[PDB]
């Protein structure tokens, strides 16, 4: 549940299996990595 | 109907298929050791598979724990001799067909005439250990000195075929309705080589019947189907529908796309089933590596179709042939001298090999010349029909469902609603549409509510009385209409793909005109492979973003320039020559230029051209001016510019990856996750291979097609009519077999 | 062993010896196999590369041909594009690495009738090396690596 | 950071109802569910 | 990644209790839960 | 693989192996299906009587 898949489209820092939502540049989109 | 199944069920029929099963075993045993009633035994084994077709209709809507399935097992005991014998004939049947086609049985024939005697043909059986004595007395007994093995394979394995599908069938269907059943265990283990073969042609397609209860449909699949599904043009069309749904992200509306996609992939099969029969060594190293990389009056007419079918079949080789082509030319471009005078500034080719790169070059330049004309004209001739055929599906659906032509108007702009509006008129608009009467359907549908005569005039209809009177009825270039040709032309001369290959020719051309024009050609490395593509789409992926940063930048610029000419106008001096200075910033044009052509790609700000203002005024003043250009342009404004490519870059590569994972980890039907698949080992690879299958899915649905309507059975009605409704409630929705039956099956 | 072998005849010859610590550390290992990770993209970066300098190439060859002149006394003028390799080899060695477009090593483009023809071009070749190619291929290895 | 808040914000409303406190997720089973609660119900205009 | 810790720790605190570590979804059910229970239930300072 | 169906026949194939018999058990798996000859000839089987 509050944990996404690898590339799966995040929301914030945390909430996912990662635990990384970083966003490759300036672009919306923030994924976990 | 559950009543009549209950009465079935309630009734007497249960000893009359027992008794029906052994007199036909018996039967079937009698006309094997016979030779001459081949007629009587082709007709036993239709009514066989019409009794199981019987069976199996009993079968349906049974649940997972339910009487039917007791009863069925109850009588599979009770008889079990005959059905057991019948089984045995099938499966030794099936064994010898496939060890005649193995090297085990060929390397026992000694008469190259292909006969072999009856006790060497004993002999291999033996050694073979398949057959058992009695199987193999039984065998020798029903071929008819001479064995002739090949012809008393192939007689009986053709009206074996549907009897053993349907055998097959029930079985899996027993089998998969009540696990955990000892006498239906044993009995499947019985027969194995049946089902093994039948495997590749059997399918297992789960859709919801009625009530929310998921169903199992078993429906027929040919050789011809699973040969023509292996050819890579469908499963690369497969491969960008479903990356381009898993794009889109429509949930509610994918099984629509899903629809579309086996209505194009049935139409592609179809069309194909028509076509259907020093310096210069080091270049050529890294020319050669990077090509490496990269690959990594009736006869008249009858010889065009066929040269026109091998220029389809041969489509893709003919593209590649083009782009080696091209690469060829312009490494041999790549030899090229300027000199003031021939051996007016005059193009001469270097002698290189003793001159033999001009003709070539020349050579070259007419086989890729002639290559792109093939490639133009197998494209016209291959992809093209499809998307006619779309886009007449499209319009023919909008015009029936959403009435938007004719209660509704199509409204400002719509170029391809004008056109499609200008269509209308034309007779034979669906010519590629499979249903050619939807004019007719329109009509009934909603025309007479509309007027029988505004409607008929709109559609452009031939004549009601002449319509009527053909459904009550119980030379080439007068055929061919010329508004239905020029709106073909028109819609081909809007495809994305036909521009590009217009634009390909038009190089071409120039090239002929100009041999440097041929450089243009190799911008097809980029459609050739998927990198290449992400960097141009990422290039107009944030267009709007682009262009809104580079009108900052410019008017950033612009301002920048107008503060210098009003102030530091003084320390705009390129030349070095005190006799004759230039000013770089007398007039708002130049500076302007000049400022747009040095100071965004110096790279250290404006100030690095600019004289130093340590030594005059304004110092403070011009040095804080250079900091805030360096910071505002090239620590900013370039930078935005390039994350923002950069970063589409990295996005359009992390979706084609996303979509990839995805769909590692999760199916297309029903959506569930592989994670409650992964409890049962290789869950998930028997559920994408057999429960919900895009291929399984289509297989069926063109089978239907295939099938006439009234051999379809309650289920298949059912699912066709739901088709014709354009309304999917049948499917899954997230609703797995195992998952709903979970307790049960456990 | 062949590099040991071989440094007896050259001493420098022993200067391959370093590799090892490239192949000994994770860290050092994880950078060098970085390159081989995505080598593909990259190759494939590089041939994009490759074949916008030929189209450049090319097109300063058709025409702004004269301002290719690198040599400051006019006695022996050089012309580095009178040819389609020479020019070629010039674009590929200056231009990609000179981080601020070809303009930087042509002369300044003033009074010439193609004044604003030259400036669209350098700053288009510009915007689609330096800004796009080279820092495509360096976020490449960069999320390789990552 | 800026292009993402404005993209959540966006995808948020796609999402979320803005009057209760159930996600999309609820009436993704019922085919046009989320479009049919916002439409008639639980809509700032009608609230309005 | 430094300030994004930091601002992770920030956010960690704002929405997940130190005490129990209950998420802020529980309390979300009543107007002001997660206020009254970091002011009276599983504070710090009433702790200390 | 051809490296591999090189060495199939050598004699001392299954050394540092410890399934010493492994052409036994592939020979008694497939002589009902390669008359238990070929299979002899691939795996070398020298004096299989
Ligand atoms: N509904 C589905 N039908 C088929 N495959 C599915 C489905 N959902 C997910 N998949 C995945 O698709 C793959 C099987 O189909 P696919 O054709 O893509 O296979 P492949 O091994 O990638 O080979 P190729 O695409 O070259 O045929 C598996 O990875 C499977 O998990
Ligand atoms: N409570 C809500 N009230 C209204 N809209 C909501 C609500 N919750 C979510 N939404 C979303 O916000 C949308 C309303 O804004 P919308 O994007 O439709 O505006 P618009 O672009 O001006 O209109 P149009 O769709 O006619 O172009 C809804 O369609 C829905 O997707
Ligand atoms: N168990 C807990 N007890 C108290 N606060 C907690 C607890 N768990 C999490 N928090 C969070 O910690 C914060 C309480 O400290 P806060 O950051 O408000 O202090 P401050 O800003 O220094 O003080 P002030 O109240 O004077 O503004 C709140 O955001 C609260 O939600
Ligand atoms: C006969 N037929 C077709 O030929 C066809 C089709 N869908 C696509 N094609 C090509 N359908 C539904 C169909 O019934
Ligand atoms: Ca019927
Ligand atoms: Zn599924
Ligand atoms: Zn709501
Ligand atoms: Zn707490």
């Amino acid at each position: 549940g509050d944990c996404l898949p690898h590339l799966k489209r995040c929301k914030a820092d945390n909430d996912c299996c990662g635990k990384k939502c970083k966003r490759r540049g300036t672009n919306a989109e923030k994924r976990c990595r | 109907c559950t009543g009549n199944q209950q009465s079935l069920a309630h009734s007497r029929l249960w000893d009359a298929v027992v008794g029906f099963l052994h007199v036909f075993a018996h039967m079937m045993m009698k006309l094997a050791q016979d030779s001459s009633q081949i007629e009587l035994l082709k007709e036993l084994l239709d009514l066989q598979k019409d009794m199981v077709v019987m069976l199996l209709s009993l079968l349906e809507g049974n649940v997972v724990n339910g009487m039917i399935a007791r009863q069925m097992v109850d009588m599979l005991v009770e008889s079990s001799s005959n059905v057991e014998m019948i089984l045995k004939f099938f499966d030794m049947f099936l064994k010898l067909k496939d060890i005649v086609g193995s090297e085990a049985f060929q390397d026992y024939v000694t008469d190259p005439r292909g006969l072999i005697s009856k006790k060497d043909f004993q002999k291999a059986m033996d050694s073979q250990k398949q057959f058992t004595g009695p199987e193999i007395q039984f065998l020798l007994s029903c071929s008819e000195e001479m064995i002739n093995f090949e012809e008393f394979a192939n007689r009986f394995q053709e009206p074996a075929r549907d009897i053993g599908f349907n055998v097959a069938v029930l079985l899996t269907n027993l089998s998969e309705h009540v696990p955990h059943d000892p006498r239906l265990r044993n009995f499947l283990e019985l027969a194995e080589s049946i089902l093994e073969y039948f495997r590749p042609y059997l399918g297992r397609i789960e859709i919801m019947g009625a009530s929310r209860r998921i169903e199992r449909i078993y429906f027929e699949i040919s050789e011809t189907n699973r040969a023509q599904w292996e050819m890579p043009q469908v499963k690369e069309s497969k491969r960008q529908f479903i990356f381009d749904v898993v794009n889109e992200g429509g949930e509610a509306e994918k099984m629509e796309l899903f629809v579309s996609f086996c209505e194009d992939t049935i139409f592609e099969m179809q069309i194909a089933a028509q076509i259907s029969e020093t310096a210069r060594e080091a270049a050529t190293a890294l020319a050669a590596l990077l090509w490496a990389v990269v690959a990594r009056w009736g006869e008249l007419e009858v010889q065009r179709v066929k040269f026109l079918n091998y220029l389809s079949r041969n489509f893709y080789t003919l593209r590649f042939l083009a782009l080696f082509l091209a690469f060829a030319i312009n490494f041999i471009l790549l030899f090229y001298k300027v000199s003031d005078s021939p051996p007016n500034m005059v193009y001469y080719f270097l002698e290189e090999s003793t001159g033999y790169m001009e003709p070539a070059l020349w050579c070259l330049s007419l086989l890729h010349t002639l290559v792109a004309f093939l490639c133009i004209i197998g494209y016209n001739c291959l992809k093209v029909p499809l998307v006619i055929f779309k886009r007449e599906k499209e319009l023919a659906r909008k015009l029936e469902f959403d009435g938007l032509y004719i209660t509704e108007q199509p409204g400002d702009d719509d170029v391809k609603g004008q056109w499609d509006r200008l269509v209308l008129n034309t007779p034979s608009f669906p010519s590629n549409y499979w249903d050619k009467f939807v004019k007719r359907k329109v009509l009934d549908k909603h025309g007479d509510i509309f007027g029988r005569e505004r409607i008929a005039e709109l559609l452009g209809m031939d004549l009601a009385s002449l319509e009527i009177t053909a459904h009550n009825e119980r030379t080439w270039l007068m055929s061919i209409d010329v508004k239905y040709q020029i709106w073909k032309f028109g819609v081909i001369f809007t495809d994305n793909s036909f521009l590009y290959l217009g634009w390909y020719m038009v190089m071409s051309l120039l090239g002929h005109y100009n041999n440097f024009f041929f450089a243009a050609h190799l911008l097809d490395i980029a459609m050739g492979v998927k990198t290449l593509r992400t960097i141009l789409s990422s290039v107009t992926h944030n267009g709007k973003q682009l262009v809104m940063t580079v009108g900052l930048l410019a008017v950033v610029v612009y301002l920048y320039t107008v503060v210098a000419f009003n102030f530091f106008r003084k320390f705009y001096n390129k030349s070095e020559d005190e006799d004759e200075p230039d000013m770089k910033c007398d007039d708002m044009m130049t500076c302007y230029l000049f400022h747009m052509y040095v100071g965004v790609r110096a790279g250290g700000g404006i100030g690095d051209e600019i004289e130093d203002p340590a030594g005059d005024e304004y110092e403070l003043y011009r040095v804080v001016f250079d900091i805030t250009f360096f910071f505002f342009v090239i620590v900013i404004l370039l930078a935005i510019i390039q994350g923002l490519i950069i970063d589409a870059f990295g996005e359009l590569r992390d979706q084609q990856e996303q979509v990839k994972e995805d769909m590692e980890t999760k199916c297309f039907i029903c959506g569930i996750g592989s994670d409650y698949f992964d409890t049962t080992p290789h869950g998930f690879e028997t559920h994408t291979l057999e429960e919900h299958n895009l291929a399984n899915y289509m297989f069926f649905l063109m089978y239907l097609i295939n099938k006439d309507e009234t051999e379809h059975t309650g289920q298949e009605s059912y699912v066709w009519k739901m088709y014709q409704e354009r309304c999917w409630d049948f499917f899954p929705a997230g609703d797995c077999f195992r998952k709903q039956y979970e307790d049960q099956l456990s």
